[PDB]
């Protein structure tokens, strides 16, 4: 549900339930941002749909993990400026169990640290 | 007919040619200043390409 920050007092949770059913169509997804109001602003999202470029069976196992992270869902409003509440906008292409869907990265525009939200899941059957 | 204009485009001018002849290249020059700015209406600052594999 929740993961804490590394730099600020910001915490990220998803108001909609982290196990959810959908077909290959569109779906609504909703994220909590609660922080301290000393600089309550300037975060950005991006989903980063590219392959992390990376034993031979593990050598084709890490690639097939990454080639379904970066090909499964697409975020239909990336670079979303946040200002608390935001409804992030995805559609998924191919089906499976996308537990800890880990592409999406928010980032603080001052002192750029790659904050990750490795939470939530989506079955597509 | 502005559709393909760079963002540094900010002015125009028209050196009109005023001809008169019998058998001669006897002309003049007539020049106009024109200032015009741009409505930056819509922009596509990024693109990316995703393939697919599911039959819907």
């Amino acid at each position: 549900s929740l993961v804490n920050s590394k730099l600020s007092n910001v915490k990220f949770k998803f108001i909609n339930s982290n196990i959810k059913v959908i077909k290959g169509e569109k779906f609504t997804m909703r994220l909590q941002i609660i922080n301290s109001s000393s600089s309550p602003l300037d975060l950005v999202v991006y989903y980063n749909n590219t392959i992390n470029p990376i034993t031979l069976e593990n050598q084709y196992q890490l690639h097939n993990k990454y080639r379904k992270i970066a090909e499964g869902i697409i975020l239909l409003s990336n670079d979303y400026k946040i200002p608390y509440f935001a409804d992030l906008r995805f559609i998924g292409i191919m089906s499976g169990y996308y537990g800890t869907l880990s592409g999406l990265k928010v980032l603080d525009l001052n002192t750029n640290e790659l904050i990750e939200v490795g939470n939530g899941a989506s079955v597509l059957i | 007919a502005v559709p393909f204009n760079f963002t540094g485009f900010d002015l125009l001018i028209e050196y009109g040619m005023s001809a008169t002849d019998e058998s001669c290249i006897y002309l003049k020059k007539l020049s106009i200043p024109y200032e015009v700015t741009l409505r930056r209406t819509i922009e596509v600052p990024s693109m990316d390409i995703i393939p697919l594999n599911e039959l819907f």
